[PDB]
């Protein structure tokens, strides 16, 4: 379970307002 | 017709190193995002400013691709400016600059070079490969290593199981340039 | 009367070297303190807190001089509170101290050795010999030299006709020492 | 050519915390 956070298009699999994205897919996306 | 090569330049073997690109240019063609867009699982994706969901309609003059195969957490660094070792020494994107990057885990596939720090911070988009003495201290070192003399570049070769945070990540920028009179390179019809 | 022995100490034949620097404890006996100064032509004396007087009225438990040699321009480094590596890499005195530092030519007179990196800096007072291979990077050089990997030692060339500021001369550090167990002392005649 | 702080007399020929200034006989230290 990814999902997106800005507010758009949710990711299913099998941080910060800084623009459009599609990230964390892995788990190098986070950072805590 | 006319695909780019793309998946040949991104599915390449012998991956080149990190404080020595190579630019290439993506010249006239048809290139479908969707193996972009979509692939086999991992494979994480960090695309910036325009969206292909609109660049699949919009026309680009041309678009350059480079490659290389930087380790560890620094890969949050290739982002808009961030002051980080990597950023200002391994080349830093700029704030305006609207490309996008596409990272990915190493290990199956893989003696590697690390740039190390420069006299002064390094603007973007120019390639310091570059072999002299760093000139740390007043008294002028002018020759073979000594006190503030460090010779530039590190290696972490041949570091399988060095940590899951530690393992070798490889990542690809794409920059779309619109230069005056645009000519060719559209999206896919 | 068993004098106190300097003309061994000073006309020495075979010098030694920086990184070997020859330690010579010097036992009970009456000095003459009319040779110390007012040496062979041309020669540095300085010297914190010394005045002759003090020296002639009493001599004390023991003393440890210690000699060795330089070029021209790092008799910085050997008087006390100073930094660089060219002498703190291969010698450090405290701040406290109160010795003496002699110098003088050996350029009519006259292979050896220069300190490089060490691991990290040293107290006053130690010996290192070394001639384990030293490590600057993070690939383990552990054989011959290679990448960042040195010969941890260098030479001086001892040339000839070289500059003013390139020719070496020689320097015997003085210390005056009164320890515990104060019943052996030392008396004037 | 060299004056000494300590006020005691150099010697004739023919800058830091020091104690003595019976020394300088040679053009080792000196600007």
């Amino acid at each position: 379970a990814t999902i997106s956070w800005s507010g758009q298009e949710p990711a299913y699999a099998d941080q910060y307002t800084g623009a459009s994205y599609s990230i964390l897919r892995d788990q190098v996306g986070y950072d805590y | 017709t006319n695909l780019c090569p793309f998946d040949e330049v991104f599915n390449a073997t012998r991956f080149a190193s990190v404080y020595a690109w190579n630019r290439k240019r993506i010249s006239n063609c048809v290139a479908d995002y969707s193996v972009l867009y979509n692939f086999a699982p991992f494979f994480a994706f960090k695309c910036y400013g325009v969206s292909p969901t609109k660049l699949n309609d919009l026309c680009f003059t041309n678009v350059y691709a480079d490659s290389f195969v930087i380790r560890g957490n620094e890969v949050s660094q290739i982002a808009p400016g961030q002051t980080g070792n990597i950023a200002d020494y391994n080349y830093k994107l700029p704030d305006d600059f609207t490309g996008c990057v596409i990272a990915w885990n190493s290990n199956k596939l893989d003696n590697y070079l690390y740039r190390l720090f420069r006299k002064s911070n390094l603007k973007p988009f120019e390639r310091d490969i570059s072999t002299e003495i760093y000139q740390a201290g007043n008294k002028p070192c002018n020759g073979v290593a000594g006190f503030n003399c460090y010779f530039p570049l590190r290696s972490y070769g041949f570091r399988p199981t060095y940590g899951v945070g530690h393992q070798p990540y490889r990542v690809v920028v794409l920059s779309f340039e619109l230069l005056h009179a645009p000519a060719t390179v559209c999206g896919p019809k």
